[PDB]
């Protein structure tokens, strides 16, 4: 395993600034200096599949352009193409190129790091259990990952216990978790976008934390997935056609039949002005997660708005202003933006059907459509659920499609 | 008198019904039961506006099984020619119809919300006796008229046939219109305009059909949540007081009773 | 003079269905009407019940209007077909009608008895037959003493016993001075009990009368047959001399149809020669006489 | 050959014979009356001869057959009482319909329409017709085919005399033709004229059977002469009471004598050779009055 | 063969009822309104077409055939008929074959009219696909039909009054329609115990509506089976029809 010093660098500027010229190498790497080092395009640094490519070591690294071919695969190891320590402080990975089966950027204890523009396309053979993380982070506090493109990896941008840190505009593409959470309080997420994705946002115990603008493009079976998150801030995501699936291995979540937003043990946070679009499941709302504010949102397209197994009433408008659904059958007498009359999204029979799956075959008997009249009639029978009341008439999230 | 001779028929007559009294066990069967319902889930206004929607389903069936064939079912069957040749006149084998199909509905709905405030008083323990006897007196006292508004709407269909196969046909289509149409017509012109076809005249709507008058008199002090009242969340939108509800249905009566002699008349 | 019509002429979609019945009944006779099923006899049916007004012509039931509550108590009106209330029972239905027409209640219990109905008292009118509804049909009209009896075909659906214990029953009402009016279809036996018929068609009032006087108004055959005479082949010949039709189905069965104007010289040729069985004399009855006027009339 | 060969039958339902030893021979071209009450001894006896019912102790032989054969229900018409067709088909496609089935010519249905006197109201529905209207409707497809045996049940029920009349003389121009009919009637007097043989039974058995002159000559009924002021009433009433008769002293100038009818050639000789006969009725027992005595020789 | 001479009687009876041409003006009126909010707004509005014809073609059948043979009873034609060269199988089989043709044709009118108004408001309804699940919709409709028509003739051959077939004709429509799927949920949301609702599957092939349903939404059995689980209830309830029939 040589060091970066073992190269030929051509120094540009004479303030710990070097250059790396068009041309290929071989083997690991190491930074033991706090060395701003760029480089030309055709700098192609291959690994030959051993070892962690490009470790660095010191503070205050500016590592920019490199192109990074063929790592190691040992996650035991933790062979990862950038290798940041803890004493490695404020380092930058700027505009790489990335092609190889373990970790992109893995990182722990370090303090903030910028991995900022970084094209990370992981695998192609393995099975979505062994390809490595593309950017792994673990419990760094002040860090900012920028506008990123993971390809193909396992779990995109994994988090473990990193309290303060930003994740502004990365796309993440085929992968099997889009944004892992764990144990992050305080954290934040801007506009960023999973596409077909086993899960399209893990947010797993992790308190505090604004998750605004994000997207969510045709994503497998859970789209937005909050296990356990406490004063969090949902602003803006849009959530789109969340088919069904199965992520292959079952380790932190189960198979679904596709849900925009799966909210487990979640107690407060504020979801607002999202869009969940065209899902099986619009949102999955679970017995112990009750009681927060849920207003705002555009809840069109689903085959199912939201599953609630419960007999607890649940208000969906704090502030007099509730969501717009796309079958909310009402009107609105007096011209303001809100509806007339209050929209259950579950019947006592829409629940049958979560209880007893055997009820499907009678979903379209003429006594089910008898009995769907006979809570719209008798309101005794109809159990308390999920209701708005004062739901939105028109699209709020004019400008999420864009 | 001659109004009460031939409503003691009716009263007697009516009661053999066995049509009637199927019918009129299930709406104490079912008033019982949804206030049960409304007694285990504790609500109060979910409670009055399930028995207001059961007696719109049922206290306009009741009457007009009743009277559909009381003018076409005496004409077909020779005993109307034969009355007129009793000193009576159309005005006193109508109103004698009338009352003695009417003290039938006051009986109907006496048994049916009689026991059902006999199934809250000795199920929910501590309820208000004074608010239990009131809120139930104004369903005793308004199903009458809901159901004497649709005797009288089957006095009018009885005098313009001359079978009594048609007047089952338009006895049915009355109940079908008032009940379930009606309430399904303004809930698609309120869906496809979204509220945007008048602000202003849409409430006065439900003037135009009893079983919304009926719903809006019962629903007055227990509004509660809009879902819950579906179309009959426009009345709060209308400026009349209660006491108007209540003469707008028994103008319901008097129009359409007049109506029924002005038809029988001419028979 | 219970029923008095006079220059009535009923019309009611410009059709005019009756005109210038001058129908004034006794009272003790009973009428019969003997028209069609149709405008002619049911308007003036209507007309002596009140239920009708009567256009150009006045009817004077009982002396009085025939829509007033005081003589509309004294009427009995049989219908036609009165299947009455089949849930209600026979006591019922019959307290019912006293109660109406202001007839104390102890004339049900023995108007149920003279009518044969007692066992069927108490047994709801859906039970009942045919016969058994004319039974209670007929218990309604003998309702509170009535001056003005109108049975509109009181014996169809009916056994002969009861047929024949009705017009007995009609013969008890004709000595206590009602009038009984018989709009009737079943004209072989009525013309035995009836007063004067009043045969009416195309509206228009053709004869009135009694039986005697629609003879001697209208010349009909009379019709004596003599069957079992001795001999026959001059009997062909020996009534046909003065114009007497000798007309035979069998070895001896001479229905002569005669001219009833030489019913000395038939029967003195009938009695003079040949001895006989059994002669049966027919005068022309209310078939043959309904069969004159129709057919006078077109 | 006999139509109808009713063989010692003895119809039963539980326990009950409802119908006992009843013993018919209906001939090749008489009109026969099945006379009596509405109840199960006439109702009964006329399904035997349909194919309806079976004999539970004899048999019938209609047409020398079983009344159930398909040959034999081809040349039977029936006319039931109380018959209302269907309502919303017209008078002419309900005679159309009935052809078909009765293997009857489609040519004979517009014959048969304008013979009983349809021809107006054809092609308008069954409800707008009346009670007589419907009686014509139901004699026109008991007509059908070349029938050889008609059960007329109470066929002049609605009808005018006119019509009435027009029915016996389609009767008399049936029965000429070789078809023997069989009537259930109840309007006794009128069918006496055209009824070959009455069969009067009781609620059981069968009373009486033959024809109206054995009936009267074995049950003695007395003859109904009426006379009117052929000298004086009183002075005629006096001479039956010796002779043995009844004189009934009726009003005025009329004499109604009931005589006994084996005295009544030679009684007649006085009765026209002291008056004139210009007003009298001398009338034969007739089968009102037959059916009137025959009822209380059982019951 | 009089078994169509009794039926050209009951096609230009049954097609004259005023009572059946308002329900099947309403059928077809209802089949263009839920195909008019089911394309404007595929399986999901044949789905709603067959709960349409589940409520109404036990009500056409049952409102065609209620007064079927006792209708003919207490008109008296029933008497006179059984005299003719007939026997009591051809009047059953022609009355099945006479009304049967009626709701082959108000189908015809029902869903000739919901076709219709699919294959020309969607514009791109590949209809290669729409004659096959309509095919099956309207065949399939008329056999459900034709169960509830047999139905009819088992409840009016055993009553001897019309006021009473019409008081069984709705209880054998509530009966089949909305109370024994009601009583299905009631065995599944009050029974878990002593209830295997793996069972529940089964159970709907003994219920003619839920078979209707069961070849439009396509399950333990394939869909030959409910076919011929849906003629032996024509097959059946026609020979109990005959055999009551057989006994009056
Ligand atoms: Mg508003």
């Amino acid at each position: 395993a040589p060091q970066s010093i073992t190269t030929l660098p051509l120094q540009p500027d004479g303030e710990n600034r070097w250059r790396l010229p068009a041309g290929e190498y071989q083997g690991q790497f190491t930074i033991e200096q706090p060395m701003q080092l760029r480089c030309e395009p055709g700098a192609v640094i291959q690994s030959q599949g051993q070892g962690s490519s490009l470790l660095i070591s010191a503070p205050d690294v500016l590592v920019e352009g490199c192109t990074l071919y063929e790592w190691g695969s040992d996650l035991t190891a933790m062979d990862s193409a950038v290798f940041i320590l803890p004493a490695a402080e404020r380092a930058q990975i700027s505009n790489n190129r990335m092609r190889g089966p373990g970790f992109g950027v893995f990182v722990d204890g370090t303090r903030d790091v910028q991995v900022i523009g970084n094209e990370i396309d992981g695998d192609a053979g393995v099975r979505s259990q062994d390809r490595g993380n593309g950017i792994h982070l673990f419990a760094v506090s002040g860090a900012r990952v920028l506008h990123n493109h993971v390809r193909n990896a396992r779990d995109g941008i994994y988090i473990d216990t990193s309290n303060g840190n930003h994740l502004e505009g990365n796309v993440i593409e085929d992968v099997r978790y889009g944004v892992h959470y764990m144990f992050a309080n305080e954290n934040s997420l801007i506009d960023n976008v999973t596409r077909r994705t086993r899960t399209g946002y893990a947010l797993m115990q992790s308190r505090k934390l604004t998750v605004t603008g994000n997207r969510s493009e045709q994503d497998q079976n859970y789209g937005i997935l909050m296990n356990y998150i406490t004063y969090s801030t949902i602003t803006g995501n849009f959530v789109s056609d969340v088919q069904r699936g199965d992520t292959g291995g079952d380790s932190m979540i189960s198979g679904g039949e596709g849900k925009a937003l799966f909210i487990y043990n979640s107690l407060f946070n504020t979801i607002e002005n999202n869009h969940f679009e065209k899902s099986s499941l619009g949102i999955h709302l679970t017995a112990g997660s009750e009681d927060n504010r849920i207003s705002g949102n555009a809840f069109v397209g689903n085959q199912q708005q939201v599953k609630y197994v419960a007999s607890r009433t649940q208000e969906w408008s704090v502030d007099g202003r509730g969501n717009y659904w796309s079958d909310y059958l009402g009107w609105d007498r007096n011209n303001d933006g809100l509806g007339d009359i209050a929209y259950e999204p579950n019947d006592n029979v829409d629940r049958l059907l979560w209880l007893y799956p055997q009820v499907r075959l009678l979903m379209n008997s003429p006594s089910i459509e008898v009995l769907r009249w006979v809570q719209r009639a008798f309101p005794v029978i109809k159990s308390p659920g999920v209701q708005d009341s004062h739901p939105l008439m028109k699209l709020p999230t004019e400008k999420l499609l864009t | 008198n001659q109004v009460w001779n031939i409503a003691r028929k009716e009263l007697s007559d009516g009661l053999r019904n066995r049509w009637l009294l199927a019918i009129s066990l299930l709406f104490a069967v079912l008033a019982v039961g949804i206030a049960w319902l409304g007694a285990a889930a504790s609500s109060i206004p979910a409670t009055i506006a399930s028995l207001a929607s059961l007696a719109t389903f049922l206290m306009p069936l009741i009457a007009l099984l009743l009277a559909y064939d009381a003018i076409v079912g005496e004409d077909e069957g020779g005993t109307l020619m034969l009355l007129l040749t009793y000193p009576l006149g159309r005005g006193q084998i109508l109103l004698g119809k009338f009352v003695g199909h009417g003290l039938i509905l006051a009986l109907a709905v006496l048994i049916g919300f009689g026991c059902a405030a006999l199934a809250i008083a000795l199920l929910v323990e501590g309820v208000e006796l004074g608010m239990l006897f009131w809120a139930f007196g104004r369903f005793m006292i308004s199903s009458t008229l809901l159901g004497w508004v649709f005797l009288a709407f089957a006095y009018v269909l009885s005098g313009k046939v001359n079978e009594k196969s048609s007047a089952a046909g338009l006895a049915l289509g009355v109940w079908f219109l008032f009940v379930l149409v009606f309430d399904l017509v303004l809930l698609a012109l309120l869906v496809l305009s979204e509220g945007k076809f008048n602000p202003e005249l849409l409430p006065w709507l439900l003037l135009l059909n009893p079983t919304d008058i009926y719903r809006l008199i019962n629903l007055s002090g227990f509004e509660g949540s809009g879902s819950a009242m579906g179309v009959l969340s426009l009345g709060a939108d209308l400026p009349v007081p209660a006491a108007v509800l209540w003469l707008c249905l028994l103008a319901w009566i008097g129009v359409s009773l007049l109506l029924a002699y002005a038809i029988f008349r001419r028979r | 003079n219970a029923v008095e019509i006079q220059g009535v002429s009923q019309r009611y979609g410009s059709m005019t269905v009756l005109h210038d019945l001058n129908l004034n009944l006794g009272e003790g006779e009973v009428l019969g009407l003997f028209g069609h099923n149709g405008a002619g006899k049911t308007t003036s049916m209507k007309l002596i019940l009140g239920l009708l007004s009567p256009s150009e012509g006045q009817v004077k039931v009982l002396g009085r209007a025939p829509n007033d509550p005081q003589v509309r108590r004294q009427l009995g009106y049989l219908p036609e077909n009165v299947t009455f209330y089949p849930q209600l029972s026979g006591r019922e239905t019959l307290r019912h009608f006293a109660r109406l027409k202001g007839a104390a209640l102890t004339q049900v219990d023995e108007l149920l008895e003279q009518v044969g109905l007692a066992h069927a008292a108490d047994r709801r009118v859906k039970t009942y037959s045919k016969g058994m509804r004319q039974r209670l049909g007929l218990a309604q009209a003998l309702l509170g003493e009535p001056r003005l009896l109108l049975l509109d075909e009181p014996t169809v659906g009916l056994d002969p016993i009861a047929t024949q214990d009705l017009y007995l029953l009609i013969d008890r009402l004709r000595q206590r001075g009602t009038s009984i009016i018989l709009c009737s279809h079943v004209l072989p036996g009525v013309e035995a009990h009836i007063n004067r018929a009043a045969i009416l068609a195309k509206g228009c009032l053709q004869a009135v009368g009694s039986l005697s006087q629609l003879r001697a108004e209208a010349g009909l055959p009379v019709r004596i047959r003599a069957s079992g005479i001795s001999e026959r082949d001059s009997w062909l010949q020996r009534w046909t001399d003065a114009g007497h039709s000798a007309r035979g189905l069998s070895e001896s069965s001479i229905e002569v149809v005669a001219v009833n104007g030489h019913k000395l010289v038939l029967l003195r040729q009938l009695l003079g020669e040949g001895e006989p069985e059994d002669i049966e004399i027919h005068q022309p009855s209310l078939e043959d006489l309904y069969r004159y006027y129709m057919e006078r009339a077109g």
